[PDB]
């Protein structure tokens, strides 16, 4: 959270920093001295990208093909009226084939 | 579907869609909603129709709920209205994609063999199916029975 | 001779897989695939395994791999097993 | 290979499901761009020749593939570019108006990132000419058409990365 | 009964399949040569290297290669005093240009095994296009300054990728220099004064 | 036409016609009132569809009809003109069978064997159609311009 | 070494000057301090092979049990291995000081080392005293203040270098430790 | 494809040796058993459509395989799998009659589970299948004739697991 | 070549090589002396048969290099003589080849594809390179111009 | 499949430049040793029976592969080794006469010591029948032809190694 309004836009002054320059008086400085930054955080203010662009493929469904059938993980509707049920089940599957059901 | 019948029949010539064949996908999908409007109403009425269609397929075939038929009991007589329920779902796939596949690629493509292997008879399925559609007509009126009538026989035609 | 004459669209020969294979090609491929008919339920001819890997050659394996998706087929692995790589002269 | 269709129908089917309002807005959605896309279909069949001779202009044949030694040099190796950027300009014609990439990995992405590495085709140089060739697709068809016909072709271009 | 047993089936068999599992032609299991090391986790910059330059679109090719990828402890070696004279100017984002070639002399056209090498001293360019040789004696194979690691990994187009201690680096390779100031010559009264006259090249004057 | 390759496809796959062919051929007899509209605007405008045709094709491709063309002098100008008259005509068969199935067995199969032949640059020809196109598509309303420019794209396309 | 900034593809046939589908933005900005991170990492590895003898031999006449029979450091394979440890932890902070981070160092030479030097013997109260003289020995270098030997560097300033690479020594101190 | 009698041959043919007192002392016992195969064999050729219709009802004609998503939803994925199914049946017939399993893995097992894998066949409810197969199979031909035709339906569910 | 192909040849037949073939590499590789001679004389006379190649080819095509022609301009004129010189590289490599096979996979190979695909005027590049063939077989004498002018014109025959 | 023309040929295509001296230089070189090739592949088309008779003989004829469980014993897996030793006589005579070993690895080395694991071929015998193969065709070609068709034979044995 931004909770420094205690610190306000004079925080990292450093004022005493003091060069002696022999005998004489102490030379007080406040230069700032940053760190060894790098301000690490993603996807920042633009783009910086010139196109050479085409990195998007879609996800592995397994061993059928991607996309062609996520059918078994879909939103989906309406069941129907009657349905009876399974009685063994067998595990759910994953993928159905190099195949659709639209044969 | 329909479109998918023109991209591959034009797929295994090697070139685009010719003339009529865009007619035929442009005349598909302007006719689009109505299917949409259309299986709505056949959802509403799967209840409606599937109790009917167990009226006459049995007063036709008492063979089959009698005791040693293939139908006698209650849970063989339990999915035998959910094999209604597959058929009546496909033809609503079938009447939106505007053709025969969704009722062949499933369904069709094989189905004595599963019948045969399951002992109910073949042509006993063919009445089934012949009195789902004389089920649906009462639910349905003259514009839109018609509309889905081609649908129903081309099953019958498959069975044989 | 090779199979890029001239022919294209509009030509006499129906337009078809053209391959961009040298006269006598010695390029070959070693393919993985399996392939399932698709057709054996209303035919009802005996059963073939549809897992194969074969040798095909660069004169025509794109007519070959072109075929394989055709009928549903998988492609699982291909190589270059016999021939050389941006080779000019010499493929024959 | 699947079109919008066919992949709402399965949606509907491998689950067993009939068909629910919610699942057909992008039906009533498909069916709305129907009329766009036969016309984008349309103009891509008439100018087939001619998209293909701007994208390769406009990509590659100012880059020493084109000159010898480079992946593009000899006869053969020049006109199989010609029939090989066919394929991605109609094949990607096919999801255009089936509204589904299904058919492009089923008949054009497996083993195809595969099969150039063993020829040695460059996939860098392959991208771009169809990039550029979307960039001519997008000028014929208009803007929308151009974002569908389009949307098809990063996908080939995404896959064969 | 035999021990070298064989395969086939009917008469004349040993009890055996064909191939050894009823295969007669085996599909390959091997991946490519990048994913290979990719795989490996130990060729971590040099399949990253290979991506960065380009260089890996040559090593992804079909052609019976003998890659001499080193491991990265060979990158983090290069930290000679001396071998970080003429390879650290590479580290500018600039001189891709170098880099292609000396990652380009780690491929061998062929399949090297090190089997292949018993007491054998063959030479060869690489892909770069100068010689190397490589030789093997002694059951200790060597590719230039390599001193070979892991001896063989099987790859996808019948490729080889043995895992060497070091970078090699080409033989008529000079390092790049540091990036400069271009320098003019404040006067030109400096420099007609430093061309010798043709009355001074016959000795008539000093 | 639709009717002959709706059939030959359900003939290839020993079965009958799908509601998806027979809701076509139903449709497109009854789009058949329209068609015979469109054709008989192109049949008597040959005069013009023509002339003005290679009115656009010589400004656009001088070189065909100057000296050296192949189109040079009153001889081959006239038959320079007499090849747009013919595909003008399997145009005209393309609209009124619905498909490019007559232009494609004339006037499309081996069409660049012809040409390449008789020394003509069949890109010529191409743009000859082209021009012919545009003086088409503006005798028409813009619901039929997307029919009778629709086959002459078709014929631009395999023309190259 | 090589990986530790990133380098532009412009050639055909790449797959990365057309479908790179990125720039490496971390290691882009890296070359924006570039030529002072190049001349500390040279400033330590030109003298890297004494800054690990005058280490160990600093460690050795400071505890002198180590070179006592009985000791961790008496035999010549054991003498050998602790010139070779040094050197090898000398050359990872010098990939950790030229890729700009800690990422390399704590997974290819601390992940796994206080369970290695436990599991041998080593003592571990000894061995931070060697990378303290390395960690004293390194920001003397790069701020050019040693006093035997100076190189002609350009005109500036590399304080920023010299704590990010004492960063890093006690990073392989506490990890051992 | 060796019969116990071709196995019995080879082994003592690949040692050049004549068939001794124990190659003979295998296939008089082969011979004894050649009365037990034939009729093991005589009624599954016979039975062969019913013992399929009694093993899919008995092991996956109920549970989720055959409903929606599950697989042998489709007519052609049913009609596959009793089409599939009377291989198993049929090839360990011909094992029961050879006495010896050469002919399954030369003609069935090689190339089959990694067959399975790539249509997504479940391996787990194909062995059940042949579990209760061949328990069917043990009804007809009785105890030790199904202790023989049962000897090779395992034999395929060891290879095809 | 014909060492290349006499072995192919006789590779695909399961044989080794008929007297037929080794008397033929035999004398091929004495004739080897004699094709030096002939490459060299095209080797460095390519700034004449290149540079007069053109000349007569836009003497006898002035279309090509017209304004609306291919090679129109500074640019293309000069990409317009680059092809000649590749083909006149090409039947240096298939002099001392001693066959096509050089100039088979190179250049002619799907040639028409290419030039189709770029605009180019196939016979167009086919009257260039008959335009170098005279300049070509002026250089030499009668018994060398039977054979620099024999590859041309296979050059000539495949490029059409 | 390139000869030392083929090669010469590609290499000098391959950068795009002529046929300089050097290019040239070895064309010489390959032209000269022409009259002696075809006399070395004359021969062994002549010998070529009693070259494969000498090398069995000589390598592998009594040692126990040719006895029973010896790989090599049965009259078919004899039979093809002379049928397989003719491939390594014929296709050196191919390289001797293209003058480069392209041709091996092309159609013989790919697959071939992968295929001898399959079958479980002995490769040290084999190479040695090679080394035997090799010591008679120095025998009838020559000194200096036998380098020649010598260079080629050790190019089998050391990719089948
Ligand atoms: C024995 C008891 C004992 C030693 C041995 C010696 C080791 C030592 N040295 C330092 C401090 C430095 N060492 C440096 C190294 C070198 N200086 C050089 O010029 C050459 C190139 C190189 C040695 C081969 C440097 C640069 C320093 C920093 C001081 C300086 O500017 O020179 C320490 C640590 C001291 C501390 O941490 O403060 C040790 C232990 N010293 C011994 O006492
Ligand atoms: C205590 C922390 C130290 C210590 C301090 C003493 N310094 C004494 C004298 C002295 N100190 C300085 C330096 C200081 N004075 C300045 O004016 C300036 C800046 C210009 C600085 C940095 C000087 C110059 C002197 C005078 C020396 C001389 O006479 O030549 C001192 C003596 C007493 C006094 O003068 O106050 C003390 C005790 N000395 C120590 O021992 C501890 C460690
Ligand atoms: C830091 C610990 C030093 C110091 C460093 C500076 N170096 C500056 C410029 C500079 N450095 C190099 C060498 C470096 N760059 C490379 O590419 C390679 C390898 C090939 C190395 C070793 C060069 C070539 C340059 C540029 C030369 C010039 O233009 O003068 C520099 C100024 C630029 C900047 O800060 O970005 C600094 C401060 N200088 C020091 O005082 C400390 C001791
Ligand atoms: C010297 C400063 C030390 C000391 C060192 C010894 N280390 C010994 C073995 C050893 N050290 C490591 C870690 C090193 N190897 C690596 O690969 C990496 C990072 C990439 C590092 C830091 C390992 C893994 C091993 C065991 C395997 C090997 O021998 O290299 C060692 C030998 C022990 C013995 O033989 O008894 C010594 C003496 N020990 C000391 O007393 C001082 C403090
Ligand atoms: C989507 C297409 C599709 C269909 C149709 C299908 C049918 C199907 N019907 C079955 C059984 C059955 N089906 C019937 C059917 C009938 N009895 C009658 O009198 C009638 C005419 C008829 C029903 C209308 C009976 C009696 C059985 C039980 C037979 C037995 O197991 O004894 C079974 C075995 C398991 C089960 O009931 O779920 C299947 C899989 N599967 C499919 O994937
Ligand atoms: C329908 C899906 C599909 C695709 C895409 C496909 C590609 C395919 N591209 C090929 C070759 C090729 N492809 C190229 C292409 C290129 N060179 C470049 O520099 C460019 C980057 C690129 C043009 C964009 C070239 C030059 C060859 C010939 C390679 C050779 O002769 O070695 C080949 C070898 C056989 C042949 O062309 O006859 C196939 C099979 N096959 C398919 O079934
Ligand atoms: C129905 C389909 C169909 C077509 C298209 C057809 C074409 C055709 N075009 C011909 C000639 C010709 N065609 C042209 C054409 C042209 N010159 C140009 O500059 C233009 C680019 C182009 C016209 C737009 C010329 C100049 C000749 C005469 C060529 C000669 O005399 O050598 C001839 C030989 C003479 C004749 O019998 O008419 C035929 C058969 N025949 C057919 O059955
Ligand atoms: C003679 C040795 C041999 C076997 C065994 C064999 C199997 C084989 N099973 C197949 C498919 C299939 N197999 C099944 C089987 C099943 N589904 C289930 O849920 C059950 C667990 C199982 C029945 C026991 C199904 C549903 C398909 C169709 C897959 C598809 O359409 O994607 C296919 C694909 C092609 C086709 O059927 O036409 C082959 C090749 N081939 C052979 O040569
Ligand atoms: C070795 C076999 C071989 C050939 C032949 C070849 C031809 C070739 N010709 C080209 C262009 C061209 N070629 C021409 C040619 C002509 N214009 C005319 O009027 C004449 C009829 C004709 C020349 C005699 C023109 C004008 C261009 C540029 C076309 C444009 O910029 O659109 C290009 C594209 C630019 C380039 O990379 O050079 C190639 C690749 N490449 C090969 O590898």
């Amino acid at each position: 959270d931004v909770v420094n309004a205690a610190y306000p836009k004079n925080i990292k002054n450093k004022a005493p920093v003091i060069s002696f320059d022999g005998k004489k008086g102490v030379k007080l400085e406040m230069v700032t001295l940053q760190t060894f930054a790098g301000d690490d955080s993603e996807d920042t203010l633009f783009d910086y990208s010139s196109g050479k662009f085409m990195p998007q493929k879609p996800a592995d469904m397994g061993i059928a093909w991607p996309s062609g059938d996520g059918r078994q993980a879909e939103m989906k509707g309406g069941k129907g009226s009657f349905n009876q049920p399974d009685l063994r089940k067998y595990g759910p599957f994953p993928d159905f084939l190099k195949r659709s059901m639209d044969l | 579907s329909l479109v998918t019948q023109v991209i591959l029949s034009a797929d295994d010539e090697l070139r685009y869609p010719t003339a009529g064949e865009l007619e035929t996908i442009s005349s598909y999908l302007k006719t689009g909603e109505y299917r949409i409007r259309l299986i709505s109403i056949l959802q509403g009425k799967e209840q409606e129709i599937i109790r009917l269609a167990s009226k006459k397929i049995f007063q036709l075939h008492p063979e089959y709920i009698a005791p040693g038929g293939n139908a006698s009991g209650a849970r063989q007589r339990a999915l035998c209205l959910r094999d209604y329920g597959w058929y009546l779902r496909l033809i609503t796939y079938a009447i939106l994609a505007g053709d025969k596949e969704p009722l062949e690629k499933i369904g069709i493509i094989g189905v004595r063999e599963m019948y045969n292997s399951l002992g109910v008879p073949i042509i006993g399925m063919i009445d089934a199916i012949k009195c789902l559609k004389e089920a649906t007509v009462e639910v349905i009126s003259q514009e839109e029975e018609d509309f889905v009538a081609p649908y129903y026989d081309y099953i019958i035609q498959g069975m044989s | 001779a090779y199979d890029m004459d001239g022919t294209g669209a509009g030509s006499l020969e129906p337009r078809g897989i053209k391959s961009s294979a040298v006269e006598k090609d010695s390029r070959c491929f070693k393919v993985t695939f399996v392939l399932p008919s698709q057709s054996r339920l209303y035919t009802f001819r005996e059963l073939q395994n549809v897992y194969t890997t074969k040798m095909v050659p660069f004169s025509s394996w794109y007519a070959e791999q072109q075929r394989i998706q055709k009928m549903g087929g998988k492609i699982l692995k291909v190589e270059l097993v016999a021939g050389g790589q941006m080779r000019s002269v010499g493929n024959q | 290979m699947q079109d919008a269709i066919t992949s709402v129908i399965n949606a509907a089917d491998v689950q067993g499901k009939y068909l629910d309002a919610n699942s057909v807005e992008k039906l009533r959605g498909y069916f709305q761009t129907g009329e766009l896309r036969v016309r984008a279909a349309a103009t891509i069949a008439a100018n087939a020749a001619t998209i293909i001779k701007e994208a390769v202009a406009k990509s590659l044949l100012y880059s020493d593939i084109t000159r010898p030694g480079g992946n593009m040099y000899t006869t053969r190796r020049y006109a199989a570019c010609i029939r090989d950027l066919d394929y991605y300009l109609r094949y990607a014609t096919y999801g255009m108006l089936a509204g589904d990439p299904s058919i492009l990995d089923e008949r054009v992405l497996n083993g195809l990132k595969e099969t150039y590495n063993s020829l040695g085709v460059p996939i860098g140089a392959t991208i771009q000419a169809i990039q550029a060739m979307k960039e001519v697709t997008g000028s014929l068809v208009g803007s929308d058409a151009g974002k569908e016909m389009g949307l098809y072709f990063d996908y080939i271009c995404s896959g064969l990365s | 009964r035999t021990a070298y047993p064989y395969t086939g089936s009917g008469y004349g068999s040993a009890g055996v399949p064909y191939g050894q599992d009823t295969y007669g032609y085996k599909a390959t299991t091997a991946k490519s040569i990048t994913e290979t090391a990719a795989q490996a986790g130990v060729f971590n910059t040099f399949v990253k290297l290979l991506n960065e330059s380009g260089v890996e679109k040559l090593v992804e090719q079909a052609g019976p290669y003998t890659v001499f990828a080193p491991t990265d402890d060979a990158f983090a070696a290069l930290l000679e005093p001396h071998s970080f004279n003429k390879l650290a100017t590479l580290l500018r984002p600039e001189n891709n240009d170098a880099l292609r070639k000396v990652l380009m002399h780690h491929v061998i056209p062929g399949a090297f095994t090190s089997a292949s090498l018993m007491d054998r001293a063959v030479t060869v360019k690489s892909l770069a296009g100068e010689p190397i040789s490589i030789m093997g004696l002694n059951k200790l194979v060597t590719a230039g300054t390599a001193k070979v690691v892991r001896a063989d990994v099987p790859c996808a187009n019948g490729c080889i990728i043995h895992a060497v201690s070091s970078v090699i680096i080409p033989p008529n390779y000079v390092p790049v220099p540091q990036p400069t100031k271009p320098v003019f010559p404040r006067s030109v009264i400096a420099e007609i004064a430093k061309l010798p006259t043709p009355r001074q090249a016959l000795g008539l004057d000093p | 036409s639709i009717v002959t390759k709706s059939i030959v496809n359900a003939d290839a796959e020993a079965r009958y016609l799908s509601p998806g062919e027979l809701d076509r051929i139903k449709s497109f007899v009854l789009s058949g009132q329209r068609r015979l509209r469109i054709a008989q605007t192109l049949t008597e405008n040959r005069e013009r569809i023509v002339k003005q045709g290679g009115q656009q094709l010589f400004q656009r491709r001088p070189d065909v009809v100057s000296p050296g063309g192949n189109a040079y002098g009153e001889e081959m100008t006239a038959t320079c003109l007499r090849d747009l008259d013919y595909y003008l005509r399997l145009v005209t068969y393309g609209i009124i069978a619905g498909d490019v199935t007559p232009i494609e067995e004339i006037g499309l199969v081996g069409v660049k064997e012809m040409y390449s032949a008789l020394g003509t640059p069949i890109s010529g020809v191409a743009e000859g159609i082209r021009c012919m196109k545009d003086v088409a598509c503006s005798l028409l309303s813009g619901e039929d311009a997307a029919e009778v420019g629709f086959y002459f794209d078709y014929t631009l396309a395999a023309m190259q | 070494m090589l990986d530790a900034f990133s380098r532009v593809v412009v050639n055909s046939d790449a797959k990365a000057a057309y479908v790179g589908g990125s720039d490496l933005q971390a290691l882009k900005s890296f070359i924006a301090d570039g030529n002072k991170r190049l001349d500390a990492v040279n400033s330590i590895v030109s003298n890297a092979s004494c800054m690990v003898s005058d280490a160990v031999s600093g460690m050795i006449c400071e505890n002198p049990g180590l070179i006592s029979p009985g000791g961790n450091c008496y035999t010549n394979r054991r003498m050998a291995a602790c010139l070779r440890d040094g050197e090898i932890i000398l050359r990872y902070v010098s990939y950790a000081l030229l890729a700009g981070d800690a990422s390399v160092l704590e997974d290819r030479c601390l992940n796994g080392l206080k369970e290695t030097y436990i599991a041998l013997g080593v003592p571990t109260n000894s061995s931070i005293r060697a990378v303290s003289i390395m960690k004293a020995q390194a920001v003397a270098f790069i701020t050019n203040t040693a006093t035997e030997r100076k190189m002609s560097f350009a005109a500036g300033d590399c304080t920023s270098l010299a704590s990010e690479v004492a960063s890093y020594f006690d990073r392989v101190g506490a990890a051992i430790s």
